[PDB]
């Protein structure tokens, strides 16, 4: 089961991907968690499509912060 | 450059009195592993009256500096550098010392002298 | 409840100044200072605890090799300074002097499970 | 964490008001309470604690006597 | 328990769980371009494993771009593996599904009138 | 076992001094030009063998002064001779008990000529006899396998031996003036079978200058 | 192709017995020294391009082509060493069950002599040396006598046999250590060391004794060397099956009836050995226990394996066991086998020289393992632990005396199972339960 | 000069000739080790760097294995991993219950090794129990506890080989090998507090506080 529902979760990021290329830099997957990597000004549509589509109705912030690492240009990273 | 001390809040002493310092932290001559000398570390020169002093009750050691605990971790040099110089502190890059190479066999440990033999080894 | 310092049949202090539960403890309550006389053997020359600070965890307990800290069951300690409120090496004595039997019987009937 | 192998309804309710909370808490009260008495009733033996030592610590018993388990204990806590 | 500490076959490595961790599948941009050209180790699309290197090379240095490689894509690569196999857009994907009863009779917790449902 | 360090309270100094005898000093010369001139100190282990000869024991006395000798520094002697068994450091009487108790020994009853040595002493495989004379050890293969029980005086072998008459043997060794040839109590010579020779039955040798290869 | 019972037109050694005398002039009767001229005139490709043909296995208990191991000797550059190099017999033979370097050394120590000076022909050997076991004495006694003939002939020395060649024999004691059997640490004790074993990479032949290259040899491998070279390649080659050539001087030791030292030919059956030359087992062929061929690094062989079991190489690494030394050390029905390997253990306690940690730290466990396992003071499951054990020391050493420390366990093991826990359950029995480690309940 | 070999899937271009130890401190790639230094002679004594070496029947201690072209390491073998739980649960069976007291609590390399190879378990239970092997006396600035010491022979190595005082050695075989002088003699060097950073264990360690 849970070999085919991570092999399964890869899938659904590929095509989220693929359905938005202008705003989608990456996705990484690790053990049935699912990160989206978005620029900065590419957060407004992305969460639009991720409350709106059908297959894609997230509807409900559960929790934001960032994460500093001083030793990258772009210092935090907003999650 | 943009000169960030002004908006993190930090005091204005911390930018205009304390000098700090970039290292990479040396191998430990104890023991031979090496994998905390890879990070680089940034950390601050310790001021002179306000370093550590014993308490009178029990002999706590109290300080009044408040960076003696705080050190950061970096990736490379570069990174070190652009985040020390953007928020305005005064640095010392110390330069890593490696080792040097030189090849080694274990035939070494018996060669025919002609000579005097000027050592006997043990094993 | 409060601390205490124990000590071996024969009479001898059991705090082998291994620093361990100064090392563990969450909040940094310990405070240890260690010295080693010609005998060879290891003791404190300064133990302390910090009772504003202490929070009661027992890894202080869990982490000593040799059973030298415990938690003796006393609650009814309630002072009214704060240098009252600093045990030194010397009052974790009399703690473990006094509660010595109970304490012993505390941790005779802990140690299956432990 | 074994609320899989323990049976279990859940309360939902209607309206959004404040008396339905205070109805989804009271028969929250019923449900823990069965699920307090399949524990009691489903508990297996075995080890409470994970299998190695380098992650929680050995017991007190063979911290001493084994060699190994001394190192462990003393780096676990270090 | 026993069977852990055994002193007969019990080598470490074994039951050892905490190196024989995953690693993060990240994903860039360009190589999903190579998932969708080269194809894949369920399914390669190179031949010629000299030049394969050559042509894998370009789209590991910025040969082609991402919108060109689904402008180039077949009907059978976008149904294959962008999308799901009968043209349908996947579904947000759940590890246990709940399916969902609805308790009505005697053994609910409530009975009709109070506004609570029991549901399992 | 090998006991190591050495305790320096009497008989055993730098102090007490050590010379070679001049027979052994012409030995010593003598196997020292076996060896290259270079590598002088390959001659460490034949040569406390000769302090071994004239004084009873290996001192830290003749170890220093071989050291001396070779151009060595003192703990390269000192580890050659601690690692090696047959430098007995301590000293010992006359003769030098060592009873084989490897299974070869064992399958054919060295636990009875062994029981039978320390009934007739007193002593312990460790220890000397108070008036100076045996020196019991047990020791491990000696060699002599097929002479399935046996012995070994300081440097002769005594094989074949039967619990009774090994007793005999060692008030032999204690009375002065009795030893054996060096062989067993004459059942054979020295390795046939004890029925007799099964093999090897002609009067004269066939040459090989008949059996040649020819190229 | 009954294979066994050679004539005595056959046999290599003559004076195994004390009949035919080791003088120098009784050799000259045996037939050493009589063509030496043409064969040191003769090169040396074709001195090891004959020890080929014949298949001279290694008589060390490595088993290893000889000819082969004098062919690493030369690599086509060897010339540009130009310093002193030559060969090392392995004299010592203090292993438990052998008898045979005071067989060849007490009886024909020309026979050695020759064999020296023939095989360092073909290695282009400036010297020799022999390193005998300390223990002997007698024989060092008697060999120097026999080298001092071998002088005042002048048949060896600045001009050996007027043939332009010099070689220098040198005699070498080594005062009691076991461990200086192997071949390297057999370098490190003559070059005035402790006699520990060094790693293999540095192989003898290409930097070995002095710095200079040098292998070491059996005394019998290279005793048997001038017949070889004298008799027929293709005649020794006919003994044995075709890996296994030849014939093996065979100390039968242990509880025989009559416990002798023959020399026979090799692939033969062990039950006609036993029969033909011991006389039986004190107790008829039912009064076995089992058999050790080669000495005590070797598994144990079981009562219905030993019956058809060939004496060669092949029939023994076939049944998971070495020809070792071909030693035969027989155990009785009546007698313990716990016994036989306790005391195996303790040798190699005793015996080893400490230098890695598996096998120092690992024959002090087995020994304390071996002494809890005899009386019987364990659990069923700590034998198999033992068996673990063993695995953890056999690999994982310098010189292979870890790898012989591994084995007699293994045929404890693998054969003697329910005798082990026999022991265990009277040990159960006579006083109460125990747990591991031997602690008591 | 150079030779390119494989290390874990890793290539990698050394000199001829070093140690197969040096090519894997070049790759990246974390070989456990306890006799072997930088600035000291090669031995095979500790027994923990075997290392998988396609042809080649064991495990080759890889501080001693020459680099050879066409090379083909693995350090990840099942073999590798139980091999140095092996050498590890070797190393620790008299080694003697002193890490509270101990010097090296937080530095001892034996220690923090038997956490990523060491073996979680300790099957030495022995009724007879542990060698002692009684210390001895060296000078007043190097503490002494042979007890510890598990014969790396990196202090002896080191004074004969740098410091140039050749007065400590091996004197044993098997079990009752100890390691210093047994005169009850003075170590002199002018550089000799420095055998007690060296030593991996808490044998040699500071006298004078
Ligand atoms: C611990 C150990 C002890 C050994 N003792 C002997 C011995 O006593 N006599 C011998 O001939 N070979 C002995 N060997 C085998 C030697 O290494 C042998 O000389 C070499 O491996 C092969 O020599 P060969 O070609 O003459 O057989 C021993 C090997 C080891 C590992
Ligand atoms: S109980 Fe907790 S806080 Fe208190 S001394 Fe112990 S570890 Fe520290
Ligand atoms: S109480 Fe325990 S942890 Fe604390 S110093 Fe004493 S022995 Fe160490
Ligand atoms: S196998 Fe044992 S005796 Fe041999 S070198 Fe290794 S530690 Fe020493
Ligand atoms: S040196 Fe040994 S005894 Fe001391 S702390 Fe380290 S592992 Fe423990
Ligand atoms: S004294 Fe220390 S450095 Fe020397 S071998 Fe022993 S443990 Fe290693
Ligand atoms: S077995 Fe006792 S001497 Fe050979
Ligand atoms: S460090 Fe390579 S084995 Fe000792």
């Amino acid at each position: 089961r849970y070999l085919q529902h991570v092999s399964d979760l890869h899938q659904y990021a590929k095509y989220i991907m693929a359905a938005l290329p202008k705003y989608i830099q990456g996705f990484s997957v690790w053990k049935d968690e699912l990160t989206l990597h978005v620029a900065p000004s590419a957060v407004i549509p992305v969460t639009t499509f991720l409350r709106d589509n059908t297959s894609t109705q997230y509807k409900s912030i559960i929790d934001i912060t960032a994460v500093d690492y001083p030793s990258r240009e772009n210092r935090f990273e907003v999650v | 450059v943009p000169a960030h001390e002004i908006v993190s809040g930090a005091p204005a002493e911390l930018s205009r009195n304390r000098v700090v310092r970039i290292y990479q932290q040396a191998k430990p001559a104890t023991q031979s592993g090496e994998y905390g000398t890879f990070a680089w570390r940034l950390d601050w020169d310790i001021v002179d009256v306000a370093n550590r002093w014993e308490n009178d009750l029990i002999g706590w050691q109290s300080s009044g500096d408040y960076m003696q605990a705080t050190q950061m971790k970096f990736t490379s040099k570069e990174s070190a550098i652009k985040f020390a110089n953007k928020q305005g502190w005064d640095f010392y890059i110390q330069e890593p010392h490696h080792r040097k190479f030189r090849v080694k066999q274990y035939a070494n440990n018996f060669v025919h002298s002609y000579g005097k033999l000027k050592h006997i080894r043990t094993k | 409840g409060e601390h205490a310092l124990r000590r071996y049949p024969s009479g001898e202090e059991r705090c082998i100044a291994c620093k361990l539960c100064e090392a563990i403890c969450p909040a940094l309550a310990i405070t240890i200072d260690a010295e080693e006389r010609i005998d060879g053997s290891r003791r404190t020359t300064k133990y302390d605890i910090d009772m504003t600070k202490c929070i009661y965890c027992g890894y202080c307990q869990e982490s000593c090799p040799v059973d030298a800290i415990v938690e003796t069951p006393n609650v009814e300690y309630a002072t009214e300074t704060r240098e009252e409120l600093l045990y030194n090496k010397e009052k974790l004595l009399a703690n473990g002097d006094k509660w010595e039997l109970e304490l012993q019987y505390a941790l005779d009937a802990d140690a299956p499970y432990r | 964490d074994a609320y899989d192998k323990v049976d279990f309804d859940v309360p939902v309710g209607m309206n959004g008001d404040c008396y339905d909370r205070y109805l989804i808490r009271m028969a929250e009260f019923r449900q823990s309470l069965r699920i307090i008495e399949q524990c009691c009733n489903d508990m297996p033996a075995g080890a409470v604690k994970v299998e190695d030592f380098k992650i929680n610590s050995p017991p007190r018993n063979l911290m001493k006597e084994d060699m190994e388990a001394l190192i462990h204990h003393f780096l676990l806590y270090t | 328990s026993y069977p852990t500490n055994d002193i007969a076959e019990n080598p470490y490595w074994k039951r050892d769980h905490r190196r024989a961790y995953p690693q993060t599948a990240f994903f860039d941009q360009k190589t999903v371009t190579g998932l969708l050209e080269l194809g894949s180790e369920a399914t390669p699309r190179i031949a010629d494993g000299e030049a394969g290197t050559k042509a894998l090379a370009n789209i590991a240095n910025g040969g082609v771009s991402f919108t060109q490689a689904l402008g180039k894509s077949s009907k059978d690569v976008i149904y294959g593996e962008v999308l799901t196999v009968n043209g349908l857009p996947p579904v947000a994907p759940t590890l246990a599904p709940k399916q969902w009863k609805i308790i009505e009779g005697e053994a609910a917790i409530y009975p009709k009138g109070y506004p609570c449902r029991t549901f399992h | 076992h090998i006991v190591s360090v050495h305790r320096n309270t009497e008989n055993n100094n730098p102090s007490i001094p050590f010379e070679f005898s001049p027979e052994n000093m012409k030995r010593a010369e003598e196997v020292i030009a076996k060896y290259p001139p270079q590598y002088k100190k390959a001659a460490v282990m034949p040569l406390l063998d000769i302090g071994q000869r004239q004084l009873g024991y290996t001192s830290i006395s003749v170890m220093n002064y071989v050291a001396k000798l070779l151009e060595m520094p003192p703990m390269r002697v000192y580890e050659v001779a601690t690692f090696y068994t047959m430098y007995n450091r301590t000293p010992m009487g006359r003769y030098h008990l060592q009873i084989c108790t490897t299974t070869p020994c064992q399958l054919c009853g060295s636990d009875g000529i062994m029981e039978a040595v320390q009934n007739t002493l007193n002593i312990k495989p460790g220890e000397t006899t108070k008036d100076n004379l045996f020196t019991l050890s047990e020791v491990e293969c000696l060699g002599a396998c097929v002479n399935a029980p046996m012995m070994a005086i300081n440097d002769d072998y005594y094989e074949d031996l039967t619990p009774e008459g090994t007793v005999k043997l060692l008030e032999d060794c204690k009375a002065g003036k009795m030893p054996t040839p060096g062989p067993e109590n004459h059942v054979r010579r020295d390795c046939e079978p004890a029925s007799g020779q099964k093999v090897l039955l002609s009067k004269e040798p066939h040459n090989v200058a008949d059996f040649l290869q020819e190229g | 192709r009954q294979y066994g019972g050679l004539k005595d037109q056959d046999r290599i050694f003559q004076n195994l017995y004390d009949n035919y005398g080791w003088d120098l002039a009784s050799a000259r009767k045996q037939g050493d020294w009589y063509k030496t001229k043409e064969l040191i005139l003769k090169g040396d490709t074709w001195i090891i391009d004959e020890i080929k043909k014949s298949g001279l296995r290694g008589r060390g208990g490595a088993g290893f082509p000889s000819g082969l191991k004098w062919s690493f000797m030369n690599p086509p550059g060897w010339e540009k060493n130009e310093g002193p190099r030559y060969l090392v017999v392995n004299a010592d033979e203090g292993e438990p069950g052998t008898c045979k370097d005071r067989e060849i050394m007490r009886k024909d120590p020309h026979k050695l002599v020759e064999g020296c000076l023939l095989a360092g022909r073909a290695m282009n050997a400036t010297a020799a040396y022999i390193y005998i076991r300390g223990e002997f004495y007698n024989e060092a006694a008697v060999l120097q006598t026999a080298i001092n003939e071998a002088y005042a002939a002048g048949l060896i020395g600045k001009d050996a046999c007027g043939s332009g060649y010099d070689f220098d024999v040198y005699i070498h004691r080594g005062m009691g250590a076991y461990v200086c059997g192997e071949e390297t640490s057999l370098i490190e004790s003559l070059e005035g060391k402790a006699g520990k074993p060094r790693l293999k990479p540095p192989f003898p032949a290409g930097v070995g004794l002095f710095g200079r290259p040098s292998t070491v040899t059996n005394v019998e491998t290279v005793a048997v060397a001038p017949t070889i070279l004298r008799r027929g390649g293709d005649w020794f080659a006919s003994f044995g099956r075709e890996r296994n050539s030849g014939t093996k001087l065979f100390c039968i030791s242990g509880n025989v009836n009559e416990p002798c030292t023959v020399e026979e030919e090799m692939s033969i059956p062990l039950r006609e050995l036993l029969e033909k030359h011991c006389g039986g087992i004190k107790g008829g062929w039912d009064n076995l226990l089992g058999v050790i061929p080669g000495g005590c690094s070797v598994p144990i062989l079981p009562k219905n394996i030993c019956e058809d079991v060939l004496m060669d190489f092949d029939a023994l690494k076939d049944v998971q066991s070495g020809l070792g030394t071909a030693a035969v050390i027989v155990i009785n029905k009546q007698q313990d086998v716990i016994r036989a390997i306790q005391r195996f253990a303790a040798f190699y306690k005793h015996e080893s020289c400490g230098q890695c940690t598996p096998c120092r730290e690992g024959t002090t466990w087995l020994l304390k393992a071996m002494d809890r396992f005899r009386t019987g003071q364990a659990k069923e499951r700590e034998i198999d632990m033992l068996y673990e054990l063993t695995k953890d020391i056999e690999g994982h050493t310098i010189c292979a005396l870890g790898d012989a420390a591994a084995w007699p366990i293994q045929g404890l093991i693998r054969n003697f199972r329910p005798e082990m826990e026999t022991r265990m359950k009277k040990f159960h029995d006579e006083v109460g339960a125990v747990s591991v480690g031997g602690w008591m309940k | 000069a150079e030779i390119e070999l494989t290390i874990d899937g890793h290539k990698v271009s050394i000199e001829a000739g070093s140690a197969l130890i040096q090519a894997c401190e070049k790759a990246g790639v974390t070989v456990p080790r306890y006799c072997y230094h930088d600035k000291l002679a090669i031995a095979g004594n500790c027994r923990m760097c075997l290392v998988d070496v396609e042809r080649a029947p064991k495990p080759v201690a890889s501080c001693a294995y020459p680099v050879a072209p066409g090379m083909v390491v693995r350090t990840d073998t099942e073999r590798v991993k139980q091999a140095r739980e092996n050498v590890m649960e070797m190393m620790l069976q008299n080694h003697p219950l002193d890490c509270p007291v101990c010097d090296q609590g937080g530095e001892c390399d034996l220690q923090d090794q038997s956490m990523r190879y060491g073996r979680d378990r300790g099957r030495f239970t022995e009724i007879t129990g542990k060698r002692s092997t009684e210390d001895k006396n060296i000078g007043p600035l190097v503490k002494t506890s042979m007890n510890r010491c598990i014969h790396c022979t990196r202090c002896v190595r080191f004074a004969n080989d740098i410091a140039g005082a050749p007065e400590l050695g091996s004197s044993g075989r098997g079990n009752d090998m100890q390691i210093g002088t047994y005169l009850e003699k003075n170590l002199n060097t002018e550089l000799s507090g420095n055998v007690i950073d060296l030593c991996p264990v808490g044998a040699l360690t500071n006298k004078p506080y």
